[PDB]
């Protein structure tokens, strides 16, 4: 990464390194671990998030995927930005291309240079943020269960329902608003009796703590 | 295209 | 976070983020873990805390909960600073709003421009009042005992009596003055006999030095 | 509101 | 802390956190746990020391006594240093009271105000002083043993027995000219008569190394 | 009093 | 290494060597070792690169090969770079040879020497270009299966399959052409029937995501 | 040759 | 310590702190714990010093002989130097006494600011030198063994039996002529018959490495 | 060490000395760990390699003759470089004797002193050859094995045998034509008769790599 | 003296 | 000679 008032550029540190293979190996694709890859790979550059990814080991078939979106992104970018003719004069650099921004065409002290810029060309992030769509896919794809299916069990805490609601609706392929009436609508709706019956007498303007302190003795 | 199978992430 | 004689920003470290994962997965809502997190996000920025909030695995109903807090402190903060009309000009720069605070409408630069502004705009101290009374109000819910019911066993010592004591006490939702009448009026209230008698013997001046060494006999 | 259910902290 | 030409405050590292936690676990109250805590706080501000004693989880107990020690302590500070009359000027700042000593009414940068001073006036090494006399209580009050219970055995080692004689000693509520007498009459005094009577053969004039050289046949 | 049972260290 | 406005050159930290004996220890010669390398030596001297290849134990065939394909690029470096005859002037510095690039005839200060010429020598990037060379011909020798023999099993899940599929691909001996025409082909050709009608139903242009949801309920 | 059997990367 | 062109002062890491305590607990009181605590206190000052030795648990009483061996050394420097009658002048510093050389009567900045003189007066490595001799002679104590028993097995091969020669000749009370005399004497008037005819045929002109080589395949 | 415009001094730090105990009791006299020594020690002064080599517990023989051997190189060092009569002039700086490479006779601020001078006096580089050099005579020793003996077995993969073959070869007390001579000589001397066959077949100018392509299937 | 039984290192 | 036996590497 790359950090500050002068910028200075710094590799990807050996713990670093181990603990973005670890996560991968121990958690494999979780919600949790784009965050935490999103926390290795701040103010990184591009050839840092290909270290990080060409570092996994198995899960080629998600890579692939991974790969196949980078690939949309990089299209989309080059149509929304479109080539110039001439050559670049001695003052000036060129703009990042979409195989520059993904470290392909780009050494690294071209990155430095557009990152380094002012106004800076974050390439580094514009990358990330590719990279992060392409996770978001792989995790919403490989999420084993469904926001519909959560059900609460007759002697289950609410408590543990609830954790297993929002456990799968992190992982939903879903909208903000699609998300907001997931959680106005299902979570009471699919409540046990006992419980259903005092979350529909709160009403749908309680929050989230008085609806588990009343289930708390039942 | 950016990346192809079989091949490094940020390979020309 | 951001660090001191300029500031200068860095990243979240890899076992800042490491040690973080490892206390909650251990030790998931205990008090304790409320100070652990202040010291892991010493000086940081809504990125950094958003980072540590978005790395938990699990837990979503209390993350939710925390959720809700942030935006009822957020709300309340809009409704105290209201929004003014103009560009900004181009030394200055804007006022943040509640979901700049939070991180997210905000970007990194901006944040650290209000942290590093003189007089300075703490968003991430702000940002961090909020989380830990999240937390607060999570770890208060979440405790599985209250302090009325903390009462000495026959033949338990008293120091692992006093230890139960002050361990639910710590979690109790109550203000500082209600705390000072519950250790105040429980404590010698609820012990056994044996070294109730001696306490009751002692005042209610005495330290609770003087009454541990007072029932350690017994 | 400034945070949404299933949706990441400081989350546009 | 803040290390050093000029001063700079950094937050407590995420192992100075860990490694007093585990220490406090693995041997809770013994007497190197003074030593160890004094390591890990040096140069620390009063947030830091705060920091420390806010993440230990249990003891709950003993962290009530140190704060009623913080407590004294303070008090007898403000005892001594006197309120004054009027508002701080420009240039100055306020001399902090009891309860900006222990960081309750004080923020960091006023700690930082007060370390950085010419002259310093070190609230962090005070507010370390406070802890530490408390520490020390806590430890004589958790010792299980007595100096005048410390007997050697009729086959144990003359290393072994001096062992568990100045391990007791270490840990006893005793100033040091009555450690010095317990020194020069107790430990003689209670060693098994077959080195005993060499040990009195020697004379009170004589090393520690000479008596257990002495006694190292037998 | 600068500390007070059940509340933490250096609060106000 | 060296890292950045001056260059500053710095030895190989215990744990990046400790982290690349460890790799090699446990995944040998996986392709996922390569970018880890890479990772573990970037911006490093040729000093560097050859204290990680030294500290390998066992595997001496391998390092051999390694070994004999240096000396190919090192002689093909040599050819394309003629020797030229005089002294050295007081202001410039010779051209490294073939033995210069992998550090047997060059100093360390003879490296920097290079590395931070204005243009840069980059004689650390070309060392590490022949020992990844080395490095891929000897992963693709200890491949131990095709691409051509990978086939789903037909109570295999679709992903399971994929995933064996490009783990053989990465390690294969293959231009970009070729494998895209092993991808494009050898996958769908070699799945099982009841997923492989699905496949060839979608289309040559469908994407992985595509069939791998396609194939999903089978 | 730059590297020979039996003996050290960087050697001269 | 304090490291270097101007000298800045550090406390003593977590680690450094960490890795004292687990030497003294695994190995105890071995010769090579002695260049261990040389190494992890270099440039230390007495306060590092004195951090170190209060935090070993157990092993009171080395811990007490090692007090009055520094209790010696610090009353022949104060025989050594003598008191000087008058107040210190602006512009200068006192010198050292005993008790400031052992961190006891001197603050932590008055350390520094010996070692920061120019010349500079180095209590630490004074105090340092105290401390190392009070640890030789706790180690050559704690010796179990004595140079005069080590005798080769019948079936002992050569280098082992070496190895616990030079191993209790470590750990010996004798001075370097005494040590050359040992070594040229006991080392071959104490091998097996064997191996001890081909020493003496060797002449005492032979080095280790031909003794060892002469008696290998015996 | 010292690193990287101007040097400055650092102690060995914990991890490096940790690492290169761990590393000799893991791995004892590998030839790996002359390598990994020479890693842990780069850009050190003679008290740092001193250091590392007075913290190994046992394996005292082994360095007696390292003992030995550094007395061979400093003896002929003196040798080479004659003494000269005279005081040091204010401004110059004496030449170090062998006695001031080992750090015997010099202290670190002499050693930094040779270091730091235009031109440098590299008195560490020297002392790690010297040390490196006994190292070699102690690996080389304590090899079991010739290179003579390695045979392929009947059922053996080449790859193994190759394995076997360079493993001893490395330990081996040769020059390098002489071990050019064995790789050309007794590896296709010693294989098995099936491969053996084959590898005659190819020619004495075939790379390892077709050998063991070659033998692979066999 | 400097240092005394049962009293810490490079205490007053 | 510089090293003796049975005394630290760089010791006087
Ligand atoms: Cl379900
Ligand atoms: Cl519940
Ligand atoms: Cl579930
Ligand atoms: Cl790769
Ligand atoms: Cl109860
Ligand atoms: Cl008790
Ligand atoms: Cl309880
Ligand atoms: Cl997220
Ligand atoms: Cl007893
Ligand atoms: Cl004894
Ligand atoms: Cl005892
Ligand atoms: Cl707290
Ligand atoms: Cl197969
Ligand atoms: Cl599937
Ligand atoms: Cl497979
Ligand atoms: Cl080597
Ligand atoms: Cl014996
Ligand atoms: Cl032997
Ligand atoms: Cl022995
Ligand atoms: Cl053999
Ligand atoms: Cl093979
Ligand atoms: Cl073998
Ligand atoms: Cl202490
Ligand atoms: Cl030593």
């Amino acid at each position: 990464p790359i950090v500050q008032g002068q910028m200075v550029h710094q590799a990807i540190s050996p713990r670093t390194l181990n603990a973005w293979v670890k996560v991968v190996e121990e958690k494999a694709f979780s919600p949790e671990v784009i965050p935490m890859f999103s926390a290795l790979s701040e103010g990184a550059t591009p050839q840092d998030l290909n270290t990080m990814l060409n570092t996994v080991g198995g899960h080629q078939a998600a890579m692939q995927m991974l790969k196949e979106t980078i690939n949309e992104e990089a299209a989309e970018w080059d149509r929304l930005h479109p080539v110039h003719a001439g050559p670049i004069a001695p003052g000036q650099m060129r703009e990042p291309r979409g195989s520059d921004i993904a470290g392909t065409t780009s050494t690294l002290q071209e990155q430095i240079g557009w990152m380094t810029h002012n106004p800076p060309i974050p390439v580094g992030e514009i990358y990330k943020r590719w990279i992060i769509l392409g996770l978001n896919k792989i995790v919403r794809m490989y999420s084993p269960t469904s926001i519909l299916d959560i059900r609460q069990g007759p002697k289950e805490p609410f408590r543990d329902y609830v954790d297993r609601f929002y456990k799968t609706l992190r992982a939903e392929q879903a909208s903000q608003e699609v998300k907001n009436w997931m959680t106005e609508t299902l979570l009471v709706q699919n409540a046990n009796p006992d419980c259903k019956t005092i979350l529909k007498a709160l009403g749908p303007g309680a929050t989230l703590e008085e609806m588990m302190t009343a289930c708390q003795g039942v | 295209p950016v990346l192809f199978p079989g091949q490094p992430f940020g390979q020309p």
